[PDB]
């Protein structure tokens, strides 16, 4: 059933000052191209005016317009296609200005 | 130079349908580069265990790949790191769906 998802580039942790833009970034491959999601605490996140998920081919991102302390924690990038699933977690640390 | 190992983030829970391929990747740090051990049920996972498990490590990433996932592959997996200066451990609970 095609080729299962994998990471060409793995999402590294982000350490960011409160108020700064933060982005988690990866490059996922697979055939068909995997659907990617970002989750936090096992919940799928929703796009908003401060949180977006820019996707461009294999590049997927989790973009925070202006980080806040409550954004800190572990995020999970979950890729799926017909042949399988791939998972990578990354932590956001938010520092005081 | 003496820095103990650190497992970056690891999901706490992951899921896969029976018969598919599961990949979980995890970054780490440490100086010297740590020894990497994956286990479930208190038993080390070896390369080509059951002809289906694989572990691909680099100097800062470990990737566990389970091919043709089977119902018995479920459970609480532990990733451990050790070097001369300390150790770290984290768990991922791998859930096999019959659906």
């Amino acid at each position: 059933q095609g080729s299962p998802p994998c990471f060409l580039r793995f999402p590294r942790p982000v350490r960011v000052v409160s108020g700064a833009e933060a982005e988690l970034k990866c490059v996922v491959l697979g055939e068909p191209p995997p659907v990617v999601v970002w989750e936090k605490g096992g919940q799928q996140l929703a796009a908003s005016e401060r949180l977006s998920f820019p996707a461009d081919g294999a590049e997927h991102g989790l973009l925070l317009t202006a980080a806040l302390p409550t954004d800190a924690g572990v995020y999970v990038c979950r890729a799926r296609n017909a042949a399988g699933e791939a998972y990578a977690a990354a932590a956001v640390t938010v520092l005081e200005p | 130079r003496g820095i103990p190992p650190k497992i970056e983030a690891l999901p706490s829970d992951i899921s896969i349908d029976e018969g598919k391929v599961l990949t979980v990747a995890c970054a780490f740090t440490g100086e010297p580069t740590p020894e990497v051990t994956w286990s479930c049920g208190g038993r080390k996972i070896h390369s080509q265990e059951q002809g289906r498990f694989h572990i691909e490590n680099t100097d800062d990433l470990t990737t566990l790949i389970i091919m043709d996932v089977q119902k018995q592959d479920g459970g609480l997996y532990t990733l451990s790191l050790g070097n001369e200066f300390g150790s770290d451990s984290a768990t991922v609970n791998i859930h096999i769906r019959s659906i």
